[PDB]
């Protein structure tokens, strides 16, 4: 028998214990899932319009608080005056503003010129940023139709046209699509026809890190397999520059001057960032690039503060100590805490304290301490996320960066214990045998604290394989319009000119699956880096050298014709065969079925000339008997090869004996049949 | 994650000798007592056998009726597990699975078709169905082994097509009988796979 | 002895619906452990069985939620809340108490439930071109019946052969196939069946 | 200092003067008292709440939404009590027009 | 131990299997957690409050 | 939830009978295995014994020195189990916990602390520590059983105030000296509860 | 004969460190089911043990993920990832393979970390009042220690010394001792230790 309750009960214990060990990394995956951060999209203030491009304005202490913006038709005279009580005036002189947020590519999604016009520059520098964070991914963005995929943005209500109330000339019924944080969601899931959840966050200056973390739980729950989380706040107006500064609140400078003794408030910048958040198992599954890891992320409010404005201490606390605790992990574990840091002498003392308290209280090293708005100045709804493309391009370069106007630390908060260094110069952050962690805090000007926990991505990556092959894959890029398909040949000139040595295959690779298939498109086989940067410069200006260009909208499935008679030549299956392994394995397949009833073989025809036969005194492929197999053979063998490469017909025209090659390949008969 | 992956399949005579090997990946393979569970055709799983595990001794337990001829056996090393099947008889034509757990079967594997038949293999011998005055059929019947496909109008009809699941008869052939119940001059195309014998007919009463 | 076990072989479920399987065992299945030594198995059609429930009430990882299990040392019982295409198959019980394990008993036949169908016979007499090899098989087509509880009578049995069918999505539904394997003399010498679509046995020859 | 948080659904409305345009004694609060972010914020300041107070925003599906992320942070527990809803109070006669 | 063959697996098991129910209604106590609704307050259309 | 809640403390000498009832609340009793684990003063646990599940037989088990005297029992039907502690000795002066599991002490329940000892109750004889030239403090000595409280500036000082645990003579009485290490004088107060006899003590070298 | 094991009896833990505490057993506890038979048990400070794990590696439901078990069928190791207060306390290596179970073992004493401490010898004379009733106790007050791996010497010998060893706090985490002299008429008419914060012996006398 079975040995009696000794090979069964510890049999049931096995699976009381297994499907335990399954029913806890369900608990552990359905509340402490790392979610990974697939790519990475910022607009922000200054030159920035790509994260490579927020490094050298953050790893060479760059601030972008240059002056007001004069694209948006702004007053600038009613704007400052002396008295500082006068209704209308703004009190910075400057800030870190956009210089790309006035204009839009109306045509370039499903938008009229407009409907654009009528759309909030927040809810137009967000449609292009999901774009960008897709791309940047290796998502096409094409590719996700009717896929879960949750849209998360950070928003603050700005007024821009005339009043609703007055319509207006041409912007009658697209005033609201614009002016209403609602479509600022669905408008992203609409162009590129997401189906997760579309959420629009608003808490003022953490919306974005608090929409993350709404993106993270959508993660940790499984209602969306991947999200598009961040935040923007771009200024069409001055008002809340006229507003900020009647309750004395603005720094006259436009500076954040973040935990600093020179501070004279809190400064203003707009700007918007957008991570693409999916959690590990899917990220490394799905193969998606992982940057970093969101692993905990808390959301808490200040309570009764002393005003709705005014941030609260404890609260404070509470929300740091509640990312760690739902990370699982400890103040040590953290190793740079990058902190909202206002920039006012009010809000850095209490919120240092809170950093010392939630971290300092228990440090084994020093907690690297910064402010993105120091070198940018408060994003608001952009600041949670701007952070944290901070953190992860620190960890994508192993540095952290520089906290501007902050050399002279601040004297309401007391440095004395040393636990926290306020990042003045860029401290090397190396990777090592800790998992390098960090955190990115962000309180709002509602009251709602937030922190979200940044480790970085699990070193997993490591262990790829190298070889080299004669496939020279098509470097293939599209783009809506004319023009900016000769600007995709230009940028792509320009990033394998500035960075050198990516290998050809790698390059198609990521041009091929990563890139929308759009109505203009450019696409050549490169052997060189040297014939390939040549023929993305005559792209860049319209000369189809070496290239395929065509305008091809409405078009997405291919038909095969299939000629008769008129390559007599017949010395070109020879390279193929020798060079495709697909032409290797298709022809010999073909001619073991062609055999059996005619005797030759394809495989001595193949290797010769085409004047191999008028040497023994025969016309090029003159012979019917010996010829026609010889075509068929070719010719399946070169339907196999498309439809290896991922070309299927639509429909099959056969000329005179294509009907065999009909019969062969569309299924009607096998290859023994239609060689036969 | 966890499979346990199977092979062995093959055309044995009554009084031969088989081998089925089951590979298990995901989990230590010393500590599940291995069983083989059969399915005949027609009804569901009769249980064969299970060795114990590795450590709890490594003796086995058969049913009567295949004691002794189908040995259980496995190993850890390379982690695989023997059922080798002795003068399979032409009860023992079944679906084959591997269980992990003498007595809690737990993955089940995939399943082998182990067929034990005295017949050979030739095509079809359709005969139609002809309506009483209603449906219209044709038979399949004098066909060995089981890849069959059979359909109405070559695959253009397809709703009232139902093709009977094959019927085993004391002589070791297989029986199929495709009908269309329509009212009307139909078409009954049957392909033997093994000797490829593809056999049409065209029915009136 | 054994613990020989019955259950209702042939349980309907339809989508929407709460189904409630059941176990009735001889012996007592509660051990001195105090566990209820029972498993509940699902075979899919034609695909590998999976372990439900074990130990009476409990999961095995991956099996959905919608199953729960319950009951005494003698009856179980298998309770699906929201049955669906997954929950459709072979339920079998297992007793842990003894094992050997001859056969996994009767199993609940399990299908989607429709309304009570009309029995469509169809006599086919054999065709001519079957009688010169020696064989003949006049075949009751059994079509669109439900539930598969119809025997086929052979009057004026025993060379009867068994055909029952696969129940489909659109339909639900059942055919059956009575072969009738016959021979040269006997040939010249009628089915009906017993379904509960009908009361009065239809009668039709070839 | 209790854990509730206050999950509302709003719709960006146009109350009073533009932020540009800022009245006599309506200055400093013409922002922190018409954006929808202080909305949940105001109620847990005045309340004293310490919890995820988010003012969500889709459409006219926001008084749901909120209520979904209500639901889904207290089964997950951040908040020991929740408040979800949505309120819209058109103040100029531009929604319609 | 003793009696039989099992005093002690006999244990692990039932606690094992004790823990995985309470691990398994943490899951549903996580993802489909009934929420009721306290309490309703509304100002909506006809003068209600 | 579950509950191994406890009782059966007071006074016993030795030579005596004393009752410990566990009372089970949570889960059904009769399949657990009772035991009983004492936790003499100073170091960890010791096990005492465990009766078996009523199903598996209700063997009982004791180690060998508390075999016999001591008497474990159980009954579902009321839900309680007692431990019948026969002459009491000095080892029995201990904590007692309720063990859910022969093999698995899972709850522990409370621990309920069982005292055996020929002593009287009276109160304590404060005695000073004068100060060699510094810390000051104050003995407890010759008290007994163990409620106690020892403050000093009568609970005003706090900061480096830190009394003693008790500490058990070979005839049967508690030891306390409580110290407190701040320069300077200082009053120590103590109350005997079950006698209630407070004394009062100022030191100086 | 016997399972009997050992364990780092004095093991210190900080907060925020992930800690290593261990067991070595004399034979080998794996199960002929592969299960290693090895259970981590915690008592807190004045209060109730609690089963954190058991079967090796898995946990108790209510115990905090904190704590993590693996090993061999000899070594077994628990890891705690965050170090709270509550983790500290004595930790006891169970085993299974055979029960009777005498007693729990040494135990973990587990307490939290900081620097090593001075020791703070005070001897305190009796009391002449105490003298009165025919005994006589001189106290060496040890102070402000860390570990409590010290003894106290009686010279000018020793055997009459009491033990009291004392509660480690949460403001200076150290320990306190005292080694009760507890003595007679006659033999009234000197104490130092070796603990590690130095390193040659301090006497001083009464």
């Amino acid at each position: 028998m079975a040995s009696t309750d000794s090979e069964k009960v510890a049999e049931y214990l096995r699976r009381a214990t297994l499907d335990l060990r399954a029913a806890r990394q369900r608990i552990r995956e359905l509340e402490g899932e790392p979610v990974a951060v697939v790519a990475m999209a910022c607009r922000l203030p200054g030159g920035v319009s790509t994260p490579e491009e927020f490094w050298e304005l953050l790893s060479e202490g760059r601030d972008a608080v240059a002056g007001l913006p004069t694209d948006r038709g702004w007053d600038l005279d009613s704007l400052f005056h002396p008295d500082p009580t006068r209704s209308g005036t703004a009190h910075q002189r400057g800030g870190g503003f956009l210089t790309e947020a006035t204009a839009f590519d109306p045509a370039f999604f499903g938008m009229s010129p407009r409907e654009a016009l009528a759309v909030d520059p927040q809810q137009r520098l967000m449609l292009e940023l999901s774009w960008e964070v897709l791309e940047r991914a290796g998502i096409p963005p094409t590719s996700l139709q009717a896929s879960p995929t949750g849209v998360f943005v950070g928003l603050i209500p700005q007024e821009y046209g005339p009043r609703l109330a007055e319509g207006g000339e041409g912007v009658e019924g697209y005033l609201m699509t614009g002016t209403t944080t609602s479509v600022a969601s669905g408008r992203i899931a609409y162009t590129l026809g997401l189906e997760g959840p579309a959420i629009s966050v608003d808490t003022a200056c953490s919306s974005s890190l608090v929409a993350v973390h709404l993106a993270c739980q959508s993660l940790r729950r499984g209602e969306s397999s991947l999200a598009m989380a961040g935040g923007v706040t771009v200024m069409p107006t001055p008002g809340m520059l006229v507003d900020f500064s009647r309750m004395n609140s603005l720094a006259p400078d436009g500076r954040c001057k973040a935990f600093s003794a020179g501070a004279n408030g809190f400064g203003m910048a707009e700007g918007a960032g957008m991570l693409l958040l999916e959690r590990l198992s899917d990220a490394r599954r799905n193969g998606h690039p992982v940057l970093a890891v969101l692993r905990g992320t808390a959301v808490n409010s200040d309570g009764a503060s002393n005003g709705l404005s005014a941030p609260n201490g404890r609260a404070q606390v509470r929300v740091i100590q509640q990312a760690l605790a739902e990370s699982g992990l400890g103040p040590a574990d953290i190793d740079a805490v990058e902190a909202h840091g206002t920039g006012t002498r009010l809000g850095d003392p209490i919120e240092a304290r809170a950093l010392f308290e939630a971290y300092g209280r228990d440090r084994e090293q020093p907690l690297h301490l910064g402010s993105v708005k120091s070198n940018l100045g408060h994003t608001q709804a952009a600041a949670g996320v701007a952070g944290v493309i901070k953190m992860v391009l620190a960890m994508r370069a192993g540095t952290l960066p520089r906290t501007l106007h902050a050399s002279e630390r601040s004297k309401e908060i007391d440095w004395s214990s040393g636990a926290i260094s306020l990042l003045d110069e860029p401290e090397p952050w190396p990777a090592g045998a800790r998992p390098r962690r960090a955190g990115v805090s962000s309180f709002g000007i509602s009251g709602t604290n937030a922190h979200a926990i940044i480790e970085e991505a699990p070193q997993v990556v490591e262990g790829e394989r190298v070889e080299a092959g004669d496939v020279v894959a098509p470097w293939v890029l599209s783009a809506s319009s004319a023009e900016g398909l000769r600007a995709q040949a230009a940028r792509l000139a320009a990033h394998l000119r500035e960075h050198p040595g990516q290998d050809p295959r790698d390059i198609a690779y990521s041009l091929a699956t990563g890139r929308a298939a759009l109505p203009h498109r450019a696409a050549f086989a490169p052997v060189d880096e040297s014939a390939a940067l040549r023929v993305l410069d005559g792209l860049a200006t319209g000369n189809a050298d070496g290239a395929a260009v065509g305008t091809s909208r409405a078009q997405q499935r291919a038909v095969f014709v299939f000629p008769g008679q008129g390559w007599q030549w017949a010395g070109m299956a020879v390279d193929l065969l020798d060079t495709s392994p697909v032409f290797a394995a298709a022809l010999r397949e073909c001619a073991d079925a062609l055999e059996p009833h005619l005797d030759f073989e394809v495989i001595p025809f193949l290797r010769a000339e085409a004047a191999r036969r008028e040497q023994d005194a025969a016309l090029s492929t003159e012979r019917v008997d010996v010829v026609q197999p010889v075509m068929f053979a070719v010719m399946v063998s070169l339907a196999s090869m498309w439809r290896a490469h991922g070309v299927e017909p639509a429909a099959v025209i056969g000329h005179s004996q294509g009907e065999i090659a009909a019969a062969c390949v569309a299924g009607a008969l096998s290859l023994d049949d239609a060689a036969r | 994650e966890v499979q346990l992956v199977q092979s062995g399949g093959g055309l044995v005579q009554p009084g031969r000798s088989l081998r089925l090997s089951c590979t298990a990946s995901g989990f230590t393979f010393g500590d599940y007592a291995m069983s083989w569970v059969r399915q005949a055709p027609g009804k569901g799983l009769e249980w064969v056998g299970f060795i114990r595990s590795k450590a709890y001794g490594g003796t086995t337990e058969y049913a009567a009726s295949v004691k002794g001829r189908f040995t259980i056996s496995r190993d850890d090393s390379k982690s695989i597990a023997y059922l080798q099947m002795n003068s399979l008889k032409t009860e023992d034509t079944a679906v084959y699975y591997c269980t992990r757990g003498g007595t809690l079967f737990d993955y089940w594997g995939q399943g082998t078709l182990v067929t034990v038949s005295s017949a050979s293999t030739k095509g079809p011998s359709v005969f139609p169905l002809a309506p009483s005055s209603a449906a219209l059929g044709c038979l399949v019947k004098d066909y060995f082994p089981e890849p069959v496909t059979v359909s109405w109008n070559s695959g253009a009809l397809t709703s009232g097509v139902h093709t009977f699941p094959a019927v085993l008869q004391s002589s070791g052939l297989y029986s199929l009988s495709s009908v269309v119940t329509v009212p009307s001059t139909y078409i009954c195309n049957v392909n033997h796979k093994p000797s490829n014998t593809k056999v049409d007919k065209k029915v009136e009463p | 002895d054994v613990v020989m076990t019955q259950s209702p072989l042939s349980l309907p479920v339809t989508p929407g619906e709460p189904a409630s399987i059941s176990c009735r065992s001889s012996q007592s299945l509660l051990h001195s452990n105090g566990y209820n030594y029972l498993d509940w198995y699902l075979q899919k059609p034609g695909q590998s069985p999976q372990l439900l429930i074990y130990l009476g009430s409990n999961r095995a990882s991956g099996v959905p939620d919608r199953f729960s299990g319950s009951g005494s040392g003698t009856d179980f019982t298998l309770k699906i809340s929201r049955v669906e295409a997954e929950d459709v198959g072979v339920y079998y019980c297992m007793q842990s108490l003894q094992t050997p394990r001859l056969t996994f008993g009767p199993g609940t036949k399990v299908d989607i439930k429709r309304t009570v169908a009309a029995p469509s016979v169809f006599i086919f007499p054999p065709s001519d071109e079957q009688l010169k090899s020696g064989t003949a098989s006049v075949v009751c087509l059994l079509n669109n019946f439900y539930p598969r509880g119809a025997k086929v009578q052979w009057k004026v049995s025993g060379n009867s052969q068994e055909s029952v069918t696969e129940q489909d999505s659109k339909d639900s539904t059942y055919s059956l196939s009575s072969t009738l394997t016959l021979s040269k003399a006997d040939y010249e010498k009628a089915c009906e069946v017993t379904h509960q679509g009908l009361s009065s046995p239809v009668t039709k020859s070839f």
